[PDB]
């Protein structure tokens, strides 16, 4: 009766395309018609991969049978939506993957697990699954996996405002966060054949459950200025990232997994230009199932009078600008020396900001012509 | 005396200090010394009320007829008085020469390590030492009065028990202080007799070779009493030699009343003040004891007992200074307790941590800075996008109106290779001033050199308005340092436009062109000036549409407004 | 030198910095001041010693043979050193003379809100007020240290710019620092010529008639080089007069060669330290002039050119001591500096603070002291509930066995009016020291008078323990102030129990009838000793099971552990 | 079909003994058994006379049959258990009418409402209830009546270890609290009838769901000294209690009911004995749960070997004690001068507490005189 598998676990029809997954510019789009988009398993394909190359079936003994049994349930849990659906959540796997198992230059490496490939033969190369063990790792990794998992399409602000029964539910405070951990978790335990994680302790299974609450809670923008705010309290009047400290690695998978949620504007321009027109078709119908009720239409979710180029431009340099300036002066983005450094992921936000201003001025010049 | 000069043309305070002699070797062969101690303490009183209170200028007129500065250098007990108020001289003093005139311009006290929130001239809270009465500097003072405040009083172990140590003969500073403890009580004393004790933190002893003794007393006595009653009480014995030789003073009868009464008179008249329920006084008692050689009376000799008080206790009131209005008056002495016993508020909620945390800037970009925000992206239309008008609301309304009004804003920022202006109705109220209803609005030009400028703009072909304009920058050069916390040195320009209908010209006044200022003022940072104007209009309650950071992002997103106790 | 006398049955680090002469007029009239001098550095070395490591107490051999100190005081050489380390000496000095010794017992420094965390006796980083080098004191060099550290250098303003000024006849400080700068590259000068310009914070100017000018500039010339590079640069001129008359010295050729290798010489040997990236080294350029009369070179003129630098300069360094094991040390450069530019942690978790926040005792009951609970109440049959017996599982065991010791430890606490006493296997390595196995077990009474007590308890009728308890109480003075914070004056004593079987009695040694103290350290607060207490053993990472606090409440609604970075 | 109310609305059988309610010692088990005690209505009954004693009945315009039908339908939410029922909702409701509208020596007074009574002569007699507008109280009184609600019995702790679905549901952070205001606020919106404040405003609605909540979530016990180490930060270095800032008058809110909620030992000896029967009584059915299932039974839950003095000395000295402490250093408990000041509410804390001291004194004393 269960959703359980489908019947050969990994598929290889898509090989070629995930040997190209060590790269930033992932192109997961493609990957997705590679594989029969009817019904959608692009989720436990690229989990299967991540968790092979990291070496953590076998840290663990998780078996592939009842690990491939849950993911595949997992993503038929994510609803069919323009953005926050099964590929936004493989973006977000693959972006934390990315940011803790490359090499980050000037990184002081200290059970761990380092990745598959990884070169490793320099002093000067870091990678962050080296200073984090493999527990907090797995917890962080399956934490991206489900983070937005059955979601309902709208905002937290649509929820609260109209009342809705999870608003009600969850006393309108982190209203989906709550919602994509709790529905996410119920479904875990609900079945014998989804517990991936059988040979673990009970204390584990403990910490495991609260560092993967403990992420899933921290995707919410609500509290964005918080965390960035405690993460710059604690690179630049602290002693630093004290690698040996819990509370220190916790609040650093806070922010990578922070980061990997809004990295759009950081990818190729071909890439960004398609995550932007999928958050915006999923603010249009919020405004649709908002003006059919009385309430007035929110900013940006107007698909009669769009400002896509408004909307674009503040969040980089509110939201994701300054939240990269912290995981950058904190000395863990990953890039390369030039014989200063370079980073590819930061240029894309520099290249990627100057894009819409060019659309905002040409648009209001333009404008301004017209209306004298 | 010292009197706030209302008669220049400077954005500042200055301060007319009179006529005053300068050079190292006119100082130096300067026959008057109560003349030079004189001019000393009125360029050091000036000094300090300039550095409580903003910034300032010091004008003092060369006294002495051939004066260059350049050949002459300025003193040296000037030099030391600087040295005393200041940790580092550079930093707060600039000297200039104008003609003749000499200059100082004097930069505004900023919160440091040191904790210090005021500067003084001299606490007057006497300590003692081992054997010495000294005064409490300004670090000293600072710690003996937070640690009163936090026990709510002074801790004081009265004897409820000698404690059982062993039996061996030690010497130690009770030894001495029990000494005198039964000299004090001891009815006469014999004349040319020996002492079985020395002075030490609980005993003084003073020669006085003096015929009067009474205008002696009047001025080194109440330095005693608050040394003793500052730390552990004491005797003061007046009458002895240093040879420790008892003699005593040749005094006749009805003079020891006179003399008790002077005594009692001046200890009464010492400030103090107290950080416990009850308020007590000075407790103390005097005494007169014969030094009869050997069947007559050769004089006296008279004993004073200070107790340990409870709190402070002042030889004379606080010496600090400050300008309130006009003519600068002494902080008296519970504002000058509140300064350096009381912290300041410092909320800094979490979203304008953000918004300052940005002025890192390491040496690298780190681009996206918050202050400098704007929805429209469109003026000026020769240009690129460097100049951020601000209120963006009131931008746009006056530039309809006003048709000159536009196309003078944009030729005059032309000059400029990245700035921010931020417009206002009026300028004087939102810094808690009086309006005047003849000026059409206000501006402040904030670029990265040439240091702020304030455009006054009105038409009204009767007025100057110089006293507006100069009124409003000097009020706002003082809340940037006092509140905003910038702790660099700055000057406020100013311009005077009119605006008649058809015709945007005639700029009235130009500031720029009529101060000579030292070269250091002529360089600000623009990044600290934005964080130092954020915080002064915060701590005004005057922000409003400064500084835009446009909500329609966060209300999308859910995030609450800035910062107040409103939410 | 100074050698830690480790012959003392003081619990405490001990120095004999050997004889000394003592007394107001005995220090007086000594005829030799070379000796008078090195025996005032030598106490001072000892005193700023003790202060930055716990305290301890310094004995000095008296010189002079009848001294007294109840009629002959310390001296004033000496109390003037010991109020220049410390603010206020009564808190910190205690005097006493036993038999032929002076002993001074130093309390421990302790973090104040100056923000000092130790003691020194000169920075050696000079700095330049208006006309003379000054040396930075404690407060400043703390501040101009914590600024350079906080930008990652320092902020110079290299010409990008001369300020477009008004056109006026001004006189600045730039104009001495410009007229130095062409006389410097004058490249010959007329002898008995005049200057036109005097000395300022960028010019300075020697005299020097001396004969050999080479034993004179190697001892003035490197606090010369350090005033101008901390603050702006300037230049040096030798060989003029104080009327302004250029002079010179009589040097002849192949003597300036040497002079200029003995000025780089010294000028390199300075120690800096860099707070940037790149690690440059003392920029600057020595010069000779000649000074012919007319046709015939009368002498010559040195002239040194110091640029500002981008860091500290010291003269010498930092003159700061400390006791490390033995044979007290001075702290090297890169320690000096890690004390005046970092803090400590102050982690206090929230519920931490209420474990202490208890301890606010205003003049009320205010009941309900955490440090101080316990679930069994019931030992020592005859008493009330008032000791608290703090391990509760190891101060079971051990009465379980050791059927003497329970009498023992009962019959002890019957004079207490209430304290609490905390068992351990071996207090050594609790302190992070070496264990022996003969000793059984260890205490610690804290009570509220009688200071804080140390038994010993063993059964072995071979030794007699005294090194071992006695090491022991020394190490647990010195770590309940520099980490507990402990801020006021502690003794711990100590007792040695012979614990045979069949009997409990044979007190091996008694600490307290044994040394005598100053009458203020036999009380203690015992509220601020188990603070202290508990975060000497935090610190430490010692804190098991003293101070219970029982978690079977706790566990039932959830709340989590004490405090670590464990969970 | 829904619960809506008793006919006769406000019932004067219990008249002379809601008089003496301006009692610290109010005798509420005798106000029990005077009611029927079949049905139950005590807090409905109880709440309309506070209500009706502050005047909020006309301040705000709340319609008595719609305020009678919604508290009704609140008490017959509150399960039958020996504690957490609906006769402890109106002990902690009384407390805090208690607590903030009665004299409070040396109080600096500034839309409010007094108590009916208040004898308003002194001047160094002020009151809490004029330095908190009436929103800010009525939504205290709202959140002190259903701050149990629907309680099952068993602690946190409990739920959480046992995997309850109420654990899994709100992540294990504070399982009951949310439990609590999201079961009587869902309450609320169901019915129309319930809707008692019909006649207010948007942003006043918003800020009263937002008070109510917020007090809800401040009786869980696991963020006690995270309360207590706040407010003494507040009233020992700042500048004390601001009265105007809105921070300030929530935090005294949060403390006012925290107090509250635990107010069992500091009343009357015979009152404080009642209670303790009464939670030791459900500790013992959670152990018997507990027993039955195989986890090892929690302390002072185990029936066979008791130790309620063990229990009631470490609550009174770890818990009770240190909240009373701050609550008083602050200058906000009522008490009375002494021509210096008396507290009846501390003295019955220190009296209570010294009589758990005997029972643990002769309990080890006889018990170590078996054993030997
Ligand atoms: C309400 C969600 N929203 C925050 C303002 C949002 C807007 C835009 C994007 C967005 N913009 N550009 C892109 O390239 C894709 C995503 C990151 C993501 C979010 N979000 O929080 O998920
Ligand atoms: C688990 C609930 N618990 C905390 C330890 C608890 C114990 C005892 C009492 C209690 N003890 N004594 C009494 O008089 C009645 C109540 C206040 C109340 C609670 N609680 O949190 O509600
Ligand atoms: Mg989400
Ligand atoms: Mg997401
Ligand atoms: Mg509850
Ligand atoms: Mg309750
Ligand atoms: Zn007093
Ligand atoms: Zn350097």
């Amino acid at each position: 009766k269960p959703i359980l598998a489908p019947e050969p676990l990994v598929m290889d029809n898509l090989d070629s395309i995930m040997e190209q997954l060590n790269t930033w510019n992932f192109p997961i789009f493609d990957l997705v018609e590679n594989i029969g988009r009817k019904c959608g398993r692009i989720l436990s394909q690229v989990s299967y991969r991540l968790f092979e190359d990291m070496g953590l079936f076998e840290a663990f003994k998780i078996p592939i049978r009842e690990f491939m049994n849950y993911f595949h349930a997992l993503e038929i849990g994510y609803r069919d939506i323009p953005y926050h659906n099964r590929i936004h959540a493989t973006d977000v796997l693959h972006a934390v993957w990315y940011l803790t198992t490359q090499p980050i230059p000037g990184l002081s490496t200290v059970g761990y697990v380092f990745s598959k490939t990884y070169n490793v033969t320099d002093d000067k190369y870091g990678c962050l699954s080296g200073n984090i063990p493999a527990l907090e790792l797995m917890a962080l990794y399956v934490a991206a996996a489900m983070h937005d998992y059955d979601h309902p399409g709208r905002t937290n602000a649509f929820l609260v405002a109209t009342s809705a029964p999870q608003a009600v539910l969850y006393n309108d405070r982190s209203v989906l966060e709550n919602h994509h951990a709790a529905a996410a978790w119920n479904l875990f335990m609900s079945r014998p054949e989804y517990n991936f994680l059988i040979n673990l302790d009970h204390v584990e299974f403990k910490h495991f459950r609260f560092l993967v609450i403990e992420a899933i809670l921290a995707t919410d923008l609500k509290k964005h200025f918080d965390f960035v705010a405690k993460f710059n309290g604690k690179v630049n009047d602290d002693v630093g990232i004290d690698w040996t400290n819990e509370n220190d690695r916790l609040l650093v998978c806070q922010m990578c997994i922070k980061l990997a949620d809004i990295n759009g504007p950081a990818k190729c321009k071909e890439l960004h230009l398609q995550w932007t027109d999928g958050i915006v078709n999923e603010f249009y119908e919020q405004g649709d199932e908002e003006a059919s009720l009385g309430l007035p239409i929110s900013p940006f979710m107007d698909r009669s009078a769009p400002q896509l180029a408004n909307l674009q431009e503040s969040f980089i340099s509110h939201i994701v600008g300054p939240l990269c300036n912290s995981y950058d002066s904190a000395g863990l983005m990953p890039g390369k020396w030039v014989e200063k450094i370079y980073c590819q992921i930061t240029q894309h936000l520099l290249q990627n900001h100057k894009m819409w201003k060019k659309v905002i001025e040409e648009e209001q010049r333009l404008a301004g012509i017209e209306n004298q | 005396n010292i009197s706030v000069d209302l008669e220049t043309n400077y954005a500042e305070l200055v301060l007319d200090v009179g006529r005053v002699t300068l050079g190292e070797n006119s100082r130096k062969k300067m026959k008057d010394c109560k003349l030079r101690k004189k001019q000393n303490e009125s360029v050091s009183r000036a000094m300090c009320a300039l550095l409580n209170s903003g910034g300032g200028v010091i004008k003092a007129e060369i006294e002495n007829e051939d004066y260059s500065y350049t050949k002459d250098g300025i003193g040296l007990d000037l030099e030391n008085s600087f040295s005393n108020i200041l940790l580092f001289v550079p930093e707060y003093l600039d000297f200039m020469q104008n003609g003749n005139y000499f200059l100082i311009f004097v930069k505004s006290w900023s919160l440091n390590t040191s904790g210090l929130r005021i500067t003084t001239l001299s606490s007057n809270l006497y300590k003692r030492d081992i054997t010495s009465a000294k005064v409490m500097n300004a670090t000293a003072a600072l710690e003996f009065l937070k640690d009163m405040k936090k026990t709510r009083g002074r801790l004081y172990l009265r004897p409820e028990l000698l404690a059982k140590r062993p039996c061996v003969d030690i010497q130690e500073e009770n030894n001495m202080k029990a000494l005198a403890g039964v000299f004090f009580d001891r009815t006469e004393l014999d004349r040319k007799e020996k002492l079985t004790f020395t002075e030490s933190t609980h005993v003084e002893i003073k020669n006085f070779s003096t015929e009067r003794l009474l205008q002696r007393i009047k001025e080194i006595l109440p330095q005693y009493v608050s040394a003793f009653a500052n730390t552990d009480g004491g005797y003061l014995f007046i009458g002895l030699n240093e040879d420790k030789e008892i003699i005593g003073f040749k005094a006749e009868m009805s003079d020891l009343d006179d003399l008790e009464r002077e005594i009692e008179k001046s200890i009464r008249k010492m400030p103090v003040h107290h950080f416990c329920m009850e308020k007590k006084k000075i407790n103390y008692s005097c005494k007169f004891l014969g030094v009869y050689d050997k069947g007559s009376l050769c004089g006296y000799v008279c004993a004073l007992r200070v107790e340990r008080f409870c709190c402070a206790v002042f030889a004379k009131e606080p010496d600090s200074w400050h300008v309130k209005d006009n003519r600068v008056m002494q902080l008296t002495r519970k504002e000058w307790i509140q300064f350096m016993v009381e912290a300041e508020p410092k909320f800094s909620s979490a979203y304008e941590e953000v918004i300052s945390q940005i002025n890192t800037s390491l040496p690298a970009p780190h681009s996206w800075p918050l202050l400098e925000w704007q929805r429209q992206r469109h003026h000026c239309p020769g240009l690129s996008g460097r100049i951020t008008y601000t209120p963006e609301n009131l931008c746009r309304k006056l530039f309809l109106q006003h048709e000159g009004l536009k196309q003078l804003i944009c030729e005059e920022m032309s000059s400029v290779r990245k700035g921010s202006l931020i417009f206002s109705r009026s300028w004087s109220v939102d810094l808690g001033l009086q309006e005047n209803h003849k000026v059409l609005c206000d501006a402040l030009l904030i670029s990265q050199d040439s240091p702020p400028v304030l455009y006054t703009f009105h038409m009204v072909q009767d007025e100057e308005f110089k006293g507006y304009s100069t009124q409003t920058a000097l009020t706002l050069k003082q809340k940037l340092a006092k509140i905003g916390g910038y702790t660099k040195k700055v000057c406020v320009m100013t311009k005077i436009f009119y605006l008649s209908p058809e015709g945007m010209t005639s700029c009235q006044y130009d500031l720029r062109s009529q101060v000579i200022y030292p070269e250091s003022y002529y360089f600000t940072r623009r990044k600290y000036l934005l964080k130092a104007l954020f915080k002064a209009l915060k701590r005004l309650k005057s922000l409003r549409d400064q500084f835009s950071f446009a909500e329609n992002l966060y209300q999308i997103i859910g995030i609450d407004c800035f910062q107040k106790n409103d939410k």
